[PDB]
RNA sequence: GGCCAGCAUCAGUUUUGGUGGCAGGAUAAAUCCAUAGGAAUGUAGCUUGCCUCGGUAAGUAUUAUAGCCUGUG
RNA sequence: AGAACUGGCGAUGCGGGAUGAACCGAACGUAGAGUUAAGGUGCCGGAAUACACGCUCAUCAGACACCACAAAAGGUGUUAG
RNA sequence: GCAGUCAAGCGUUCAUAGCGACAUUGCUUUUUGAUUCUUCGAUGUCGGCUCUUCCUAUCAUACCGAAGCAGAAUUCGGUAA
RNA sequence: UUUGCUCCACACAAUAUAGAUGGAUACGAAUAAGGCGUCCUUGUGGCGUCGCUGAACCAUAGCAGGCUAGCAACGGUGCACUUGGCGGAAAGGCCUUGGGUGCUUGCUGGCGAAUUGCAAUGUCAUUUUGCGUGGGGAUAAAUCAUUUGUAUACGACUUAGA
């Protein structure tokens, strides 16, 4: 749906007389914008609780930045999503930097994998994987192993005219 | 393939020089008049030809003509042709043509007793053909209008364009064929009663 | 850039190949394009030669003359591919096309000519290593195609000559570049190496 | 998921050689000398130590890693090849009509003749295989045994010689004439 | 009778490879290898070079043939500390590689006066290497 | 002053660059600096076992003869 | 074949869907400059052989709504669960 | 009209050699229907004769796999027009 | 049939042009590997080095490039000659020898250039043909009609005729 910024979003049922100060509930929210977000939000919330956008209000937008940009994580990653046939829970692994890195990746992977596009798909949780082992997707773990190192073999490098007076070579 | 020269024997029979001609009665038979002076100075110019075949040259092929005086026919203009030369190794191959210049090839070195050789010839014409006899379609009915030595349906209405494949009327004879396996009964000698 | 561009076809993608090959035309750019039979496809032998036969039965029914024709050989093969790429029913079209030559191997003139490459065609660049492809001129051959040894036996012969050229220029640019080096250290020598050169 | 890297070993012993460039496998031991081209096929060999050579894929899927280890194993085969060398046994099976199998050459030839096949009057014709050697056992009844270098080439002189006697037209099950592969192994002996 | 094996030697990725940027704002800029995040990603750093701490495709980087020692998923400032100990530039700066970016930095900054005057130089360098190129 | 142009200064419309000053937000998040705590894909040292005089491996071992993580400021 | 509401074609060209009454975009005086729609940008053909992550190898691969078809059932091909 | 999937049965024994109920998914357009779009200022609205070409759901012939294939004979299937 | 043909040379005249405007600048082969230098045991050899683009290499200053002088070099280059040789895939081009000759911006000099008026492609290419001039060279055929019948509806074909 696009390229994510991550979302605390608040929302709260309308005050009334015999309830003034409604409860306050939260949402992290994997949007590319806020209006987007704020929509989302109520998405789900009419998925919980009884309110819809229209005898509800919302409190508070704020958007959440990566703690730790530059720091390489592990994301165990839990989605909901419906293919053709039916509907199903699944759990991903994700090697990135920023939980907003990897939310793009996996629309990405849903998308690619299962033929899943973003309106069919729910995140149920984007959480840190703290101790190496705990990491469980192969694909992941491999890229954990001490001094790791490989070549890129079989370099092409970009022409930049049509023609050329040589023969390329794809040594690296 | 491509022919890259041909080299000619010095002298050159009427009999030949006639092919190379539409009206020889009134010709100035200037032909090959100045091709012959290529001997004169000492060989050089043909040598090099002969000499350039030797170099290149996958293959090697002989100029002969009938002597078609030699035979009762009218005809006078005699008959020239290419035979291929497949005796070993193109060297050697020219050598021998360059040796039997204006020289004369029989038959007996070419053929023998019980071998099967092959017949090119133009066939016989017969001129414009109906299709029944051109093809050996069926005769139509007796009873038919305009005609029964013909064929009832030259085509259907789809493809709407009379098809290469059907039965016309048209030419007959006069065709090239190659026909193979005929055997030698006997290689006849003139000169022998 | 150049009067005429001279096209090693060998290690190139037809369809590649040709889809440059026709927008240098149509701007004005003659071209050759040599070893056609060196030229590549992408697909197993077996599927384009399943291809071309698909190519084979189409004909006029009435009459095969008038019927699609079958160019059997790699130049031609690719001047198809070309064509095609070209409105070849127009005047612009038939211009375009005529500055252009297609060849099997490297006849003469073009032999002693420099010849380039086209790198978005290039089949060692583009192809994702692993992937089976095709050479025309194996694919010609089973097709009918007649002329594949005569074509090889001239180029081991024209390889030949060629690898004397070189050998006797990288014999002779030795020396350039040894002279090139007793003049290095001197004053013109740094004077250039300060502007550049 | 692409494997960042698979490997293999090829072990090397004490009479053998191995060397190869680009992917033009050379080796050459006590029984001569084998080649094999591994060009189609996107390996990265790398020497260790005279008895250890290595082989790896990287950045690989399935049927790549797949072919690393079919790598491991033909290159193998030619130096066990080129060291003891192989040796493929076949013995004649029929149940009334004796095969009749001799050696014969036309123009330096060598062919494995099978005659009276099931009766046929034709006479069959496996040409041998270049490397590859026949010798008739002696002291055993219908044996044949082909032998060379190549386990390639003796297998496949083997099956062409046990193909070339099928069976048609019969209940192959009843008719089980042939010649067949008896026994695969090596040529030098105590392995 | 040795064995004789190729080689096939890549540049490999790995924690204190230094590679040179090629998209981007910083772009014929250095830097290194720090941490590495999948076959296709990895986190680098190049604080010498005013390359900010980032992670990147490698589709945009070209390894180069250095390296140096560098813990894997070091930060800055220790980055920092490592490359000048190492003396990176100094080892970039003395490649061939480098050395011929600078020529033709250099070519494309020449004047058009300076242009003029790099011909006459060439006319004179010409004159004698000709000459000693017809003397032995 | 007939014809067609070039440049300059402007006017209407528009397109494409450079550059200056500010406002928000976790008064961005990071880096950085300070400080407490930690752990391993465990850095020094150590022990042990082979091993062409140290190199390896498998143990201890949390900053040492690399560093990193996490919070707080 | 026959009704309901709206929008259309009929009566209407223009851009797109190769082609086409009705779909998409947009409704028309004569023109300049700009910007777009729907639809495109390897070549035919104006417009990135652009970027980016996956997936797919088909000895009848596949390739964009209306639209020019395919199903049950199976695969130790491969992918992720 | 032709071809499938499930597999209860049939096949002495034995589901699937050869078959196959109750069900069920399809394909075809030499059947017949349903429609009424084209032709009513006219498209010669039975069959045969002749003659071409094309399809394949293959009767024969080439080479094969399978069988409740001993041989002979036959049947099932593949590549095949 | 009114002195015609051809090749080289120049000259006038036309006619064009799918589009000159410094140079189409020659190994081969591999790409999970190569190029180049060097050594040696000449090999799937040792060692060194390069790539990451032709953004290169070569050429390039002078009335669109005038007229002149000199020096250092003995090099470069154009042109017509001459020596030996190689190229047949479409060779029709490449290499080499030797004197002659022009130029040289390798360096240093004398003179010239304006008024084309502040730009106007500002005309420098190569196609084909036609007409005289004189330097080499060469002196046919086909067709109709006639005729044959190995041919034929007519044409066409196949023969024949100083
Ligand atoms: O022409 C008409 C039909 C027709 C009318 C006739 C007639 C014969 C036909 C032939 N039918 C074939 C298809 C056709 C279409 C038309 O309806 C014709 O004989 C007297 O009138
Ligand atoms: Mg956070
Ligand atoms: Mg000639
Ligand atoms: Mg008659
Ligand atoms: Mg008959
Ligand atoms: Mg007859
Ligand atoms: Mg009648
Ligand atoms: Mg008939
Ligand atoms: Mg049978
Ligand atoms: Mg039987
Ligand atoms: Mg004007
Ligand atoms: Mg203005
Ligand atoms: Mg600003
Ligand atoms: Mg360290
Ligand atoms: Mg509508
Ligand atoms: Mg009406
Ligand atoms: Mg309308
Ligand atoms: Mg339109
Ligand atoms: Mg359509
Ligand atoms: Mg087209
Ligand atoms: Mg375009
Ligand atoms: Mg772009
Ligand atoms: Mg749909
Ligand atoms: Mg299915
Ligand atoms: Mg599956
Ligand atoms: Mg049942
Ligand atoms: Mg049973
Ligand atoms: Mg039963
Ligand atoms: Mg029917
Ligand atoms: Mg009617
Ligand atoms: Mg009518
Ligand atoms: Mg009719
Ligand atoms: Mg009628
Ligand atoms: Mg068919
Ligand atoms: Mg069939
Ligand atoms: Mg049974
Ligand atoms: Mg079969
Ligand atoms: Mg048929
Ligand atoms: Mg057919
Ligand atoms: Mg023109
Ligand atoms: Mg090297
Ligand atoms: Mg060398
Ligand atoms: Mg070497
Ligand atoms: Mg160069
Ligand atoms: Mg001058
Ligand atoms: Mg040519
Ligand atoms: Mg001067
Ligand atoms: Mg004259």
């Amino acid at each position: 749906m696009a390229h994510f910024k991550e979302y605390q979003v608040i929302g709260r049922r309308l005050p009334t007389e015999s309830v003034p100060e409604p409860k306050l509930f939260r949402m992290r929210i994997f949007a590319s914008n806020e209006v987007i977000a704020k929509s989302r939000y109520w998405y789900f919330l009419q998925k919980l609780h009884k309110v819809k956008k229209a005898s509800g209000e919302i409190v508070s937008i704020n958007q959440i930045n990566e703690a730790h940009p530059t720091k390489v994580k592990n994301f165990g990653v839990w989605v909901r999503y419906d293919s053709r046939s039916g509907t199903h829970n699944m759990y991903k692994e994700i090697r990135d930097v920023s939980r907003v890195a990897a939310v793009e990746t996996l629309y990405q992977d849903m998308a690619a994998r299962h033929r899943a596009r973003f309106r069919s798909i729910h995140i149920l949780k984007v959480a840190e994987i703290e101790k190496t082992a705990d990491v469980k997707r192969q694909y992941v773990k491999q890229f954990l192993t001490k001094d790791l190192k490989f070549p890129l073999p079989h370099r092409v490098q970009k022409s930049t005219k049509t023609f050329s007076y040589k023969r390329p070579s794809t040594f690296y | 393939l491509r022919s890259l020269t041909t080299v000619w024997a010095e002298h050159l029979s009427d009999e030949v020089k006639r092919r190379f001609y539409k009206n020889w009665y009134k010709s100035k038979k200037k032909a090959f008049t100045k091709y012959s002076a290529k001997y004169a100075q000492d060989g050089a110019g043909i040598e090099r030809e002969l000499a350039r075949i030797k170099k290149y040259a996958s293959v090697v092929r002989v100029l002969v003509h009938t002597q078609i005086r030699k035979t009762p026919l009218a005809q006078k203009k005699a008959h020239l042709a290419e035979i291929q030369l497949n005796g070993g190794s193109i060297s050697e191959k020219v050598d021998w043509a360059r040796e039997h210049f204006e020289k004369t090839v029989a038959v007996d070195s070419v053929f023998e007793q019980n071998e099967m050789i092959d017949a090119i010839a133009v066939t016989k014409g017969h001129g414009f053909e109906g299709v029944t006899h051109r093809w050996g379609t069926k005769k139509l009915p007796r009873k038919t209008h305009r005609g029964l030595r013909k064929v009832a349906c030259i085509g259907a209405w789809h493809p709407a364009h009379v098809m290469w494949s059907v039965a016309r009327a048209g030419q007959r004879g006069y065709h090239s064929r190659t026909s193979i396996n005929h055997k030698i009964y006997r290689v006849g000698k003139g000169d022998d009663e | 850039v150049e009067p005429v561009v001279v096209i090693d076809g060998k290690g190139h993608l037809v369809g590649r190949l040709a889809s440059v090959v026709a927008k240098q035309l149509l701007n004005g750019q003659k071209i050759v394009v040599v070893r056609a039979e060196e030229l590549n496809i992408s697909g197993e032998f077996f599927r384009n030669k399943l291809k071309y036969h698909d190519f084979l039965r189409k004909a006029t029914a009435f009459n095969k003359t008038r019927g699609p024709f079958h160019f059997r050989a790699p130049s031609r093969i690719f001047y198809k591919a070309l064509r095609g790429m070209v409105s070849h029913k127009t005047a612009r079209g038939k211009a375009a096309l005529e500055r252009l030559k297609v060849f099997e191997g490297i006849p003469p003139p073009y032999d002693k000519k420099k010849r380039v490459v086209v790198p978005q065609a290039l089949r060692v660049l583009r192809l994702k290593p692993g992937r089976k492809y095709t050479t025309l001129g194996k694919l010609s051959t089973s097709v009918g195609w007649k002329y594949e040894d005569v074509v090889a036996k001239l180029e081991a012969k024209r390889k030949v000559s060629s690898a004397e050229y070189y050998a006797k220029k990288r014999a002779f640019t030795k020396k350039v570049a040894s002279a090139n080096a007793t003049a290095a250290e001197s004053d013109v020598a740094k004077q250039l190496a300060a502007l550049g050169y | 998921m692409k494997y960042i890297q698979t490997e293999q070993q090829i072990e090397v012993p004490e009479g053998v050689t191995v060397s190869i460039k680009s992917r033009i496998v050379k080796v050459v031991g006590p029984r001569g000398t084998l080649t094999k081209n591994l060009k189609h096929i996107d390996v990265t060999f790398t020497k260790v130590n005279n008895q250890l050579i290595k082989v790896a894929v990287h950045n690989g899927g399935r049927k790549h890693v797949a072919a690393l280890r079919t790598v491991k194993s033909l290159v193998d085969n030619m130096i066990t090849g080129v060291t003891k060398g192989y040796k493929y046994k076949m013995r004649y099976v029929y149940a009334h009509f004796p095969i009749n199998v001799n050696i014969v050459e036309k123009d330096g030839a060598k062919f494995i003749e099978v005659r009276n096949f099931l009766g046929d009057k034709k006479i069959r014709n496996v040409p041998v295989r270049d490397g590859v050697t026949i010798e008739f056992s002696t002291n055993v009844k219908d044996e044949i045994v082909l032998s060379g270098n190549s386990v390639e080439d003796v297998s496949q002189n083997a099956a062409d010689l046990q193909q070339i006697c099928r069976v048609r037209n019969k209940d192959i099950r009843k008719f089980l004439d042939g010649i067949y592969v008896s026994h695969k192994g090596f040529i030098t002996e105590d392995l | 009778t040795d064995s004789i094996v190729k080689a096939s030697n890549w540049r490999l990725v790995e924690v204190g490879r230094v590679v040179l940027i090629k998209k981007g704002q910083s772009a014929g800029k250095l830097a290194a290898i720090v941490e590495i995040i999948d076959q296709k990603k990895v986190l680098i750093d190049g604080p010498k070079a005013g390359v900010p701490r980032q992670a990147i495709n490698l589709g945009q980087v070209v390894l180069t043939p250095l390296t140096f020692a560098l813990p894997r998923g070091a930060r800055t400032a220790t980055v920092s500390k490592k490359w000048a100990a190492a003396a990176v530039c100094e080892k970039w700066a003395a490649s061939s590689w480098a050395k011929k970016i600078a020529q033709r930095e250099r070519r494309a900054a020449l004047t058009d006066f300076e242009r003029f005057q790099v011909m006459v130089l060439r006319k004179q360098k010409r004159y004698t290497v000709k000459k000693a190129l017809a003397k032995a």
